[PDB]
């Protein structure tokens, strides 16, 4: 398995698993564990710490929207919906303005 | 110096295990596993942004 | 106290404590006069099954 | 056995598939079980003094946490006990009080697992010095006239074991289905279904009147555990009784359904 | 001169209640089936011991 | 070895997807309905099914 | 085996330990090690965060 973790500013430790089989390949016939002081030298794949690609690109696109209610409140039945300074789509099946989207309380 | 990344977020996305069994939201979701190298090193993708503030 | 005329490894003494109870265990000794003993508490912790 | 808070009454004809509108949106059930002992509270601002400033949000508290400032200007400005969801003190303190943060102040409350929100208004005027820096009652509220380049202190006093920091999701919802004949009593209703938001499901009496009375897949995931009875028999005419139970958030709902199934003639 | 005693024995465990393994003797059964008809141009379903 | 692309899947409420065929290779597609997807925030969207 | 320790107030560590074969059972047929994503649901034995018995 392989698990990450980190700890916040929140002082919260943070922390995600997948089950992803880690086996290094043997490489030469002698299956060697740890490589030694003395031993002969075979190619072999791996990484580099160089920080500039070649044409290997990765979309980024506008995030769609992120719908929580905490912003939501019941004041005698009439619903008080918060922005704190954001662009905010409310929708509701109630009838009047049903849809709309403010950046207002 | 390789700055091309001003306009990203992190996520924050289910990941399969926040811990102790169940699945919750998690800002170090995972979706990417590379291990075709040779050596043996790992290349892990990873939701959230390293390295900057 | 004060036992004049006598080496300590003559003997052994031990202090009696009996305010607060001490809950059973194979290890500890028993107090020698029966089996049990008033005070008893529950186990948390329940057991359920659930799906997984 | 649940207390009522809906009587409904119905009546439809044999070979039709009824169905009966048994939902509570505290049932949200969150597929998520950890981290849903998680509270928020947190204190937002308005400074109607002005008129023009959007209420700020000062800070913010999670379950086991500190103040977290949305401003820099707030940080080295506010404080919230690090104990504050143990015993519910919930209270901002401000070590620099200003004109700048003169306004009337919410101390707002939410727990994610019940959905229940509580909330607790305060006014802060502002006086330049101290002779004048008093406590009193508008009406509705409490109004502190803070005593300017001067710490402060706004309370939370709500102490609700609801909000206390506990690990409240090993409770879970539970869903009963019963059908009281015209001559059975209520709680003596047939055990038609059973329902656990870990998604058991029990069936009882004969073998196909299950099937035709049936509940929607993932009824806790949304809260609404509507009852649908397919073709319906005129021998299944009674009241439907369904009881809803979830001990923390305090839920014991009970929901009513007088069907009378009638026939083509 | 100093002696123990010791003694022990078995209970049932209160997981009992939720886990455990049951044996019973069934011997005999009944049958239940569950049929469809094609009749006056429409599925019917039927269910029946 | 390949990778395997898979963009962000669509998700829509009230209304329904469609395929377009891709000229790529081994190009799949697939729709389904009545999920009820949650987010951390909540549910993603209303229309229950 | 399994141990426990912890820190004293005397800044000291304790510790003990017993040989405690601990082999979670494989439950349905594909023996999987850590819950997955996706995938059928099972009852199954566990405890509960309840403290009264
Ligand atoms: C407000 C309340 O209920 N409890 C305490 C209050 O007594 C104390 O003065 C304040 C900080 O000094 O923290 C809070
Ligand atoms: C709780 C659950 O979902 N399933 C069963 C329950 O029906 C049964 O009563 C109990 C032991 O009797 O074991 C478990
Ligand atoms: C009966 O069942 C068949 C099985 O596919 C179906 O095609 C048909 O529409 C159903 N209704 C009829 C035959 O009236």
């Amino acid at each position: 398995t392989l698990t990450v973790g980190f700890t916040d500013s929140r002082k919260i430790s943070h922390t995600c698993t997948h089950p992803f089989h880690h086996e290094p390949p043997v490489i030469g016939r002698e299956r060697f564990h740890s490589r030694p002081q003395h031993g002969k030298e075979l190619p072999c794949s791996t990484y580099v710490q160089s920080t500039a690609a070649t044409a290997e690109e990765i979309e980024v696109h506008m995030p769609p929207d992120t719908p929580d209610r905490t912003l939501m409140t019941q004041q005698s039945g009439n619903v008080k919906i918060t922005v704190n300074g954001q662009t905010v789509r409310y929708k509701c099946n109630c009838g009047g303005s049903n849809e709309g989207l403010t950046t207002t309380d | 110096n390789f700055n091309v990344y001003k306009a990203t977020r992190p996520y924050l996305a289910h990941c399969p295990d926040c811990g102790e069994g169940h699945s919750c939201h998690s800002p170090i979701a995972l979706e990417r596993i590379r291990n075709e190298a040779t050596d043996g090193t790992l290349k892990i993708q990873v939701s959230l942004q390293i390295g900057i503030k | 106290k004060v036992i004049n005329n006598c080496k300590i490894d003559q003997c052994h003494a031990a202090v009696t404590n009996h305010k607060n109870w001490q809950y059973n265990s194979p290890l500890v000794p028993r107090n020698a006069e029966l089996g049990d003993r008033k005070g008893k508490i529950h186990i948390p912790f329940p057991l359920a099954n659930v799906t997984c | 056995s649940s207390s009522l808070v809906s009587e409904s009454v119905v009546s439809l004809a044999a070979g039709t598939q009824a169905v009966l509108r048994c939902q509570s949106p505290r049932m949200v059930w969150t597929q998520d079980r950890l981290n849903d002992r998680q509270r928020v509270v947190h204190w937002d601002v308005y400074s109607t003094y002005y008129g023009d400033n959007k209420m700020e949000r000062l800070c913010d508290m999670y379950s086991a946490g500190d103040q977290r400032v949305y401003s820099s200007y707030n940080q080295g400005r506010i404080f919230m006990p690090q104990n504050a969801f143990t015993d519910g003190n919930f209270s901002l303190v401000i070590k620099d009080v200003a004109e700048s943060d003169g306004g009337i102040y919410s101390c707002n409350l939410h727990h994610h697992y019940c959905h229940l929100y509580e909330t607790v208004k305060i006014q802060l005027d502002v006086t330049k010095k101290a002779k004048a820096a008093k406590e009193y009652w508008d009406g509705e509220k409490a109004v502190i006239v803070a005593l300017e380049g001067s710490t402060v202190m706004l309370p939370c006093v709500n102490r609700n074991q609801i909000w206390t920091e506990r690990h409240l999701e090993e409770a879970q919802q539970v869903v009963h289905w019963d059908r009281q004949l015209p001559g059975v009593s209520h709680d003596r209703a047939d055990r038609l279904l059973d329902l656990y938001a870990s998604g058991e499901r029990r069936a009882y009496g004969p073998p196909f009147l299950r099937d035709r009375v049936s509940v929607n897949t993932n009824a806790f995931a949304r809260g609404d555990f509507s009852l649908r009875i397919d073709e319906l028999e005129r021998a299944d005419e009674g009241i439907y009784s369904c009881h809803l139970h979830h001990h923390y958030c305090g839920l014991h709902e009970r929901r009513v359904f007088h069907l009378q199934v009638t026939e083509p003639a | 001169e100093n002696t123990q005693l010791s003694e022990a024995h078995v209970e049932k465990s209160e997981s009992c209640k939720t886990e455990f393994a049951s044996a019973y003797r069934a011997h005999t059964a009944s049958a239940s089936a569950k049929l469809r008809v094609l009749y006056q141009g429409n599925n019917i379903t039927v269910a029946a011991y | 070895e390949y990778k395997t692309v898979i963009p962000s899947p669509y998700v829509k409420c009230c209304g329904t997807a469609e395929c377009k065929d891709k000229s790529l290779p081994d190009y799949s597609c697939k729709v389904f309905t009545g999920v009820y997807p949650f987010m951390w925030g909540g549910a993603y969207c209303f229309c229950d099914a």
